[PDB]
């Protein structure tokens, strides 16, 4: 995250963190939706053109963190993977459509203070919050420049009008994204990075005081996007994909 | 039946530090 502020403790605990398990690295964010259901970028796991084609065992996710270095004794979580799915369409060759993924742990977490799911977006919600102007909210432990942060980081973000989103990239974009960001002209310049991406982009319904996560942080690279929009799978759109692999 | 309320914010009727922000968006 850059220009973002630190966390509150317990403010983001769906955050979930995905480790390569050697040599150990974190990889991306993610988010947790159930006891045993981790969402993500299918990217984050599946991207050939730097040979990265992860299965379950190599890799690993910690939950309930605040501190990216110091050790939550009795708080945070580890878990192994139990199985990952990629969505069948995903395209990570043109234009990362369908960028998704969801991971199976092991064994499912206990839910605590600090541990706690998200809310995966209803019709509704997504018919009357996903509107450009309006914001969503970031969180993760991703790059701090265009170096690295010490607690959690947030940031609020604007959604873009579709238009303005097609014409700050060149790759043909689909109804399966949508990108937010800051206007080039003054105010702020809050976004996500590399790292950040899996995490998620989320919304608070002021009709029922529920967080729901709307997107997934798509691709980043360092913290530069000269100046452009980051893009966000749309979760709602997926959502029926979502289901099919969750349920039977 | 609980997803996405938070057990140190909303379930204790305490606000973060800028989900006014995003809330006040909402136009
Ligand atoms: C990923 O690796 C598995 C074998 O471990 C293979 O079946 C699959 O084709 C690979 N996916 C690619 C290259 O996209």
């Amino acid at each position: 995250i850059v220009e973002g502020s630190d966390a509150e403790i317990g403010m983001s605990p769906w955050q979930v963190m995905l480790f390569r398990k050697s040599p150990q690295e974190l990889l991306c964010g993610a988010s947790l939706i159930s006891d045993r259901w981790v969402l993500t970028a299918a990217h984050c796991l599946l991207y050939p053109p730097w040979d990265k084609n992860f299965t379950e065992n190599d890799l690993l996710v910690r939950i309930g963190k605040h501190s990216r270095t110091r050790y939550e004794r009795n708080i945070e979580k580890i878990s192994m993977l139990e199985k990952i799915y990629i969505h069948p369409r995903y395209n990570w060759r043109e234009n990362l459509d369908r960028d998704i993924a969801l991971m199976k742990l092991k064994k499912p977490v206990a839910f605590s203070d600090y541990i706690h799911p998200v809310c995966l977006p209803d019709r509704e919600t997504a018919a009357s919050l996903l509107q450009a102007g309006y914001k969503g909210r970031v969180t993760g432990w991703g790059n701090l420049k265009e170096g690295q942060p010490s607690v959690l980081q947030v940031v609020n973000l604007p959604i873009v009008e579709r238009p303005v989103c097609k014409d700050s990239t060149r790759i043909r974009i689909t109804d399966n994204m949508f990108c937010a960001g800051y206007k080039p002209d003054e105010g702020k310049r809050g976004d996500a990075c590399e790292g950040d991406s899996g995490g998620p982009f989320v919304m608070k319904s002021p009709f029922n005081n529920r967080w729901y996560q709307m997107g997934i942080v798509s691709w980043g690279e360092g913290c530069d996007r000269d100046g452009k929009p980051g893009f966000y799978t749309h979760v709602f759109r997926l959502k029926k994909w979502i289901q099919k692999v969750i349920d039977q | 039946a609980d997803c996405g309320l938070r057990p140190l914010f909303e379930k204790k009727s305490l606000e973060d530090k800028t989900e006014r922000e995003l809330l006040e968006s909402y136009i």
